[PDB]
RNA sequence: GGGCUACACACGUGCUACAAUGGACAGAACAAAGGGCAGCGAAACCGCGAGGUUAAGCCAAUCCCACAAAUCUGUUCUCAGUUCGGAUCGCAGUCUGCAACUCGACUGCGUGAAGCUGGAAUCGCUAGUAAUCGCGGAUCAGCAUGCCGCGGUGAAUACGUUCC
RNA sequence: GGUCCGGUAGUUCAGUUGGUUAGAAUGCCUGCCUGUCACGCAGGAGGUCGCGGGUUCGAGUCCCGUCCGGACCGCCA
RNA sequence: GGGGCGGUCGCCUCCUAAAAGGUAACGGAGGCGCCCAAAGGUUCCCUCAGAAUGGUUGGAAAUCAUUCGCAGAGUGUAAAG
RNA sequence: UGGUGGCGAUAGCGAAGAGGUCACACCCGUUCCCAUACCGAACACGGAAGUUAAGCUCUUCAGCGCCGAUGGUAGUCGGGGGUUUCCCCCUGUGAGAGUAGGACGCCGCCAA
């Protein structure tokens, strides 16, 4: 709840007198992040997708849910039936519990690793970032999982454009590329 | 919150070889971690680290 | 960037809906529920004429719950619904969940009207 | 996973474990071992829970994994840009030290296979 | 100045390995023969190393090249693309030479291919031979996995002329 | 002219019905065998399924059209 | 539109059929001798295809976030409605 | 101003201005009822700190969508005549399309 109370002290008067907002009141918030895993399955039989979903109780503690595929694909595996990748919503209180260990622990830890995310934001406002190791999450053991799993991250704000999407990130102590 | 499904959390403490603690919730009682945000080289300004990047380059090489 | 339809617009085609379920008019009025964020509105309107046969509110300056607007104290009002039809002989009155899911408090409020005397 | 050099296995003495690092070698292991007084110790993977920190410092004064990856990258591409005839020697196929290519060179030529035949 | 060193590939012939009878570290121990004055160059000192600084002695059964290596004795790794093997390449040095890009050798550091004994087929050798470990020389400014020698350790089998 | 059957490695034939996948002989290429060839031994490549569409998740396969190669009919005044 | 040969014989969709319906030809395009205990019943909820942008192993597409989407979707199987 | 109706986007999209003490909302909580192929987002419950920014309503706009004549032609009815794979005139019908124009709403009930 740290980060939590940071932003409703230290960040948001500095980002009003940024510019100008209408009504006082407003600024924008996150939302929603959503946690892909894909796995890729190679080929459909994993056997068991269940065990990567179980690797995502880890990383939040919201539990995965398997996204069953909507469409066929002559390319690979499957008919609707037999769900690819896992996602997850967590929200309230849970939403800065979890991107307060992304900052302070799970970027810095990758190894080649700087800062990213320059082109990346829609011009709207959602960032998006992806994930590629398990180790990138302290409360993963490195004795589970073995072979790795990939991961991604959806930061949601409720500003209406990407330039103060972008400086409300900032804030945040989010890492940049620059 | 579905009962059983999702694993209880207690207040977690964050911990790093630097001494910097960080005070969160987690499944663990306790958290130790090799790597922090206040240790790591780039989020801690622009520390020399182990890079001065750039020497030398392009061109340097002279001995009298 | 998000911009989620408001809780409102979205009940009136979960409301609408249910409105062919049942006609509702036969000389038989209807029993219409509004859950306002503060309190639940109530009101009877029957077709073709739309007059509106009774009516009754959280918000009067009769009666005082005095918390207003929560639990069981919702049932004095939807009693007082009743006894407003009652002075009319009103009725059997059809009841209207809107898009609103049935259970409770606005359940409560249907639950008292049955103790009221209303063939429901 | 690791406090130093990334991704240090486990059951294996300190020295052999560190050598596994993308800059440690050998001898380097011996040196920075010669600045630890550790004297092998310890087999598994228990070292101290401060000299681990201590050690991790000094090897932290060393440098570094995918960033010494990008050296030799940068170096290489500094090699090809330049004009050149080393970094041509290095996408011909063709091995750069210098040593013919008549016979044997299969490092960079792969193995299969053949196309010629007379008469 | 190049090229004789080409490069998609084939073949001939060597070298190094694919490892626990082993690897790595430490200690200890046994040679022969050959070369050396436009040379061998000790010892002392500097550099992690290669070598450098300086310089005794030796025309040599005197002195120098020069330390033998396998081995033995212990410590350690405990069966794996590995503390197996070293390829390839990067960086930084070094010897020779007016001069090391093509196209030299060596060293330090870093990178750690392939290969876990090899199809069809084929070669050598009857004892100090095969097996294997080091050393020297001719060549030679520099460049020897080739060649010519030196010694260490040191077997198995030969029923026999059916067959090639 | 009218129906029916086929078109797939260089060549000659399987695989088609059973819908998610292409094999065999020979030939070709490589290394051996012999002082020379063949033969023999040990390895290796090579077909996009005649073409043009459709159906389906996906077509050598199923459904059509078309271009070819064959096999039957083309009769009665 | 002589017979023989070929093809066809029943049911279902559209057009030809001419703004009720009907309506012929060896007329023009297609399907069916099924399928499903659920894809049925009821109740409570939800809205598609495709596009653009951002993204790990994700490439023209498996997955996910977003503006756009009066339906360019889906409606067991084939067409109309 | 809120709730709930009837009239065929003349009720709409879009753009620019306005509002809130009460009312309507976002918003604040997850101990309870209920919850979520998971999730207090939604769905349920109980709270008034913050404001109209959005939603909600008012005031403007013909850029788009919509409504839509009058008048003409196409077609055609009952007829007739030729140069008849069709064409021409008489009688009664009358489109489309475009334009003039209309329009960013009215009519109700209940509650304050």
């Amino acid at each position: 709840n740290r980060l939590k109370e940071k932003y409703n002290k230290e960040i948001a008067p500095a980002l009003m007198t940024k510019f100008n907002y209408d009504s006082v009141m407003q600024v924008p918030k996150i939302e929603k992040i959503v946690i892909n895993m894909g796995v890729g399955d190679a080929v459909q039989n994993a056997k068991a997708i269940d065990s990567a979903v179980e690797e995502l109780t880890f990383i939040a503690g919201q539990k995965p849910v398997v996204t069953r595929a909507k469409k066929s694909i002559a390319g690979f595996r499957l008919r609707e039936g037999m769900p690819i990748g896992a996602k997850v919503t967590l929200r309230g209180e849970r939403m800065y519990d979890f991107l307060d260990k992304l900052i302070s622990v799970s970027l810095p830890r990758v190894r080649d690793f700087r800062g990213v995310s320059k082109k990346s934001f829609d011009g709207r406002g959602n960032y998006t970032l992806g994930i590629k190791e398990q180790l990138i999450f302290p409360e993963i053991d490195y004795d589970k999982v073995t072979k790795v799993r990939g991961m991604d991250i959806v930061i949601v704000t409720t500003a209406n454009t990407d330039e103060e999407a972008r400086e409300l990130l900032t804030q945040v102590g989010m890492p940049f590329q620059k | 919150m579905k009962a059983g499904i999702h694993p209880n959390f207690k207040k977690a403490t964050v911990k790093c070889a630097c001494g910097n603690e960080f005070e969160t919730g987690s499944v663990k009682e306790e958290v130790r971690v090799e790597i922090c945000s206040e240790c790591h080289p780039f989020y801690t300004g622009r520390q020399k680290f182990a890079s001065a990047d750039g020497r030398v380059d392009r061109f340097n090489k002279k001995y009298g | 960037m998000i911009t989620k339809t408001s809780k409102n617009a979205a009940r009136l085609k979960r409301h609408a809906r249910v409105r062919a379920k049942l006609s509702g008019t036969a000389e038989r009025p209807r029993l219409n529920v509004f859950r306002s964020n503060k309190h639940i509105y109530a009101q009877i309107i029957d077709d073709v004429n739309g007059v509106t046969l009774a009516s009754a509110s959280t918000l009067d300056k009769d009666l005082n719950v005095e918390s207003t607007g929560d639990t069981s104290a919702a049932t004095k009002v939807g009693e007082l619904v009743a006894k407003r039809a009652a002075e009319k002989g009103i009725s059997d009155v059809v009841f209207d969940r809107g898009g609103y899911l049935y259970h409770g408090r606005v359940k409560a409020l249907a639950d008292a009207a049955r103790e009221a005397g209303l063939k429901f | 996973a690791r406090i130093a050099g990334v991704d240090i296995p486990r059951d294996k003495r300190v020295v052999i474990s560190l050598t596994y690092i993308f800059g440690i070698g050998r001898t380097t292991a011996q040196q920075v071992l010669k600045e630890a007084g550790v004297s092998e110790d310890t087999r598994v993977r228990d070292l101290t829970e401060e000299e681990l920190g201590k050690i991790r410092d000094i090897i932290d004064k060393l440098k570094v994994e995918g960033d010494l990856r990008r050296e030799v990258s940068l170096n290489i591409k500094r090699l090809i840009e330049i004009g050149s005839y080393r970094g041509i020697r290095h996408r011909r196929g063709l091995p750069v030290r210098g040593q013919n290519s008549k016979n044997n060179a299969r490092t960079r030529k792969g193995p299969r296979r053949t196309v010629a035949n007379k008469k």
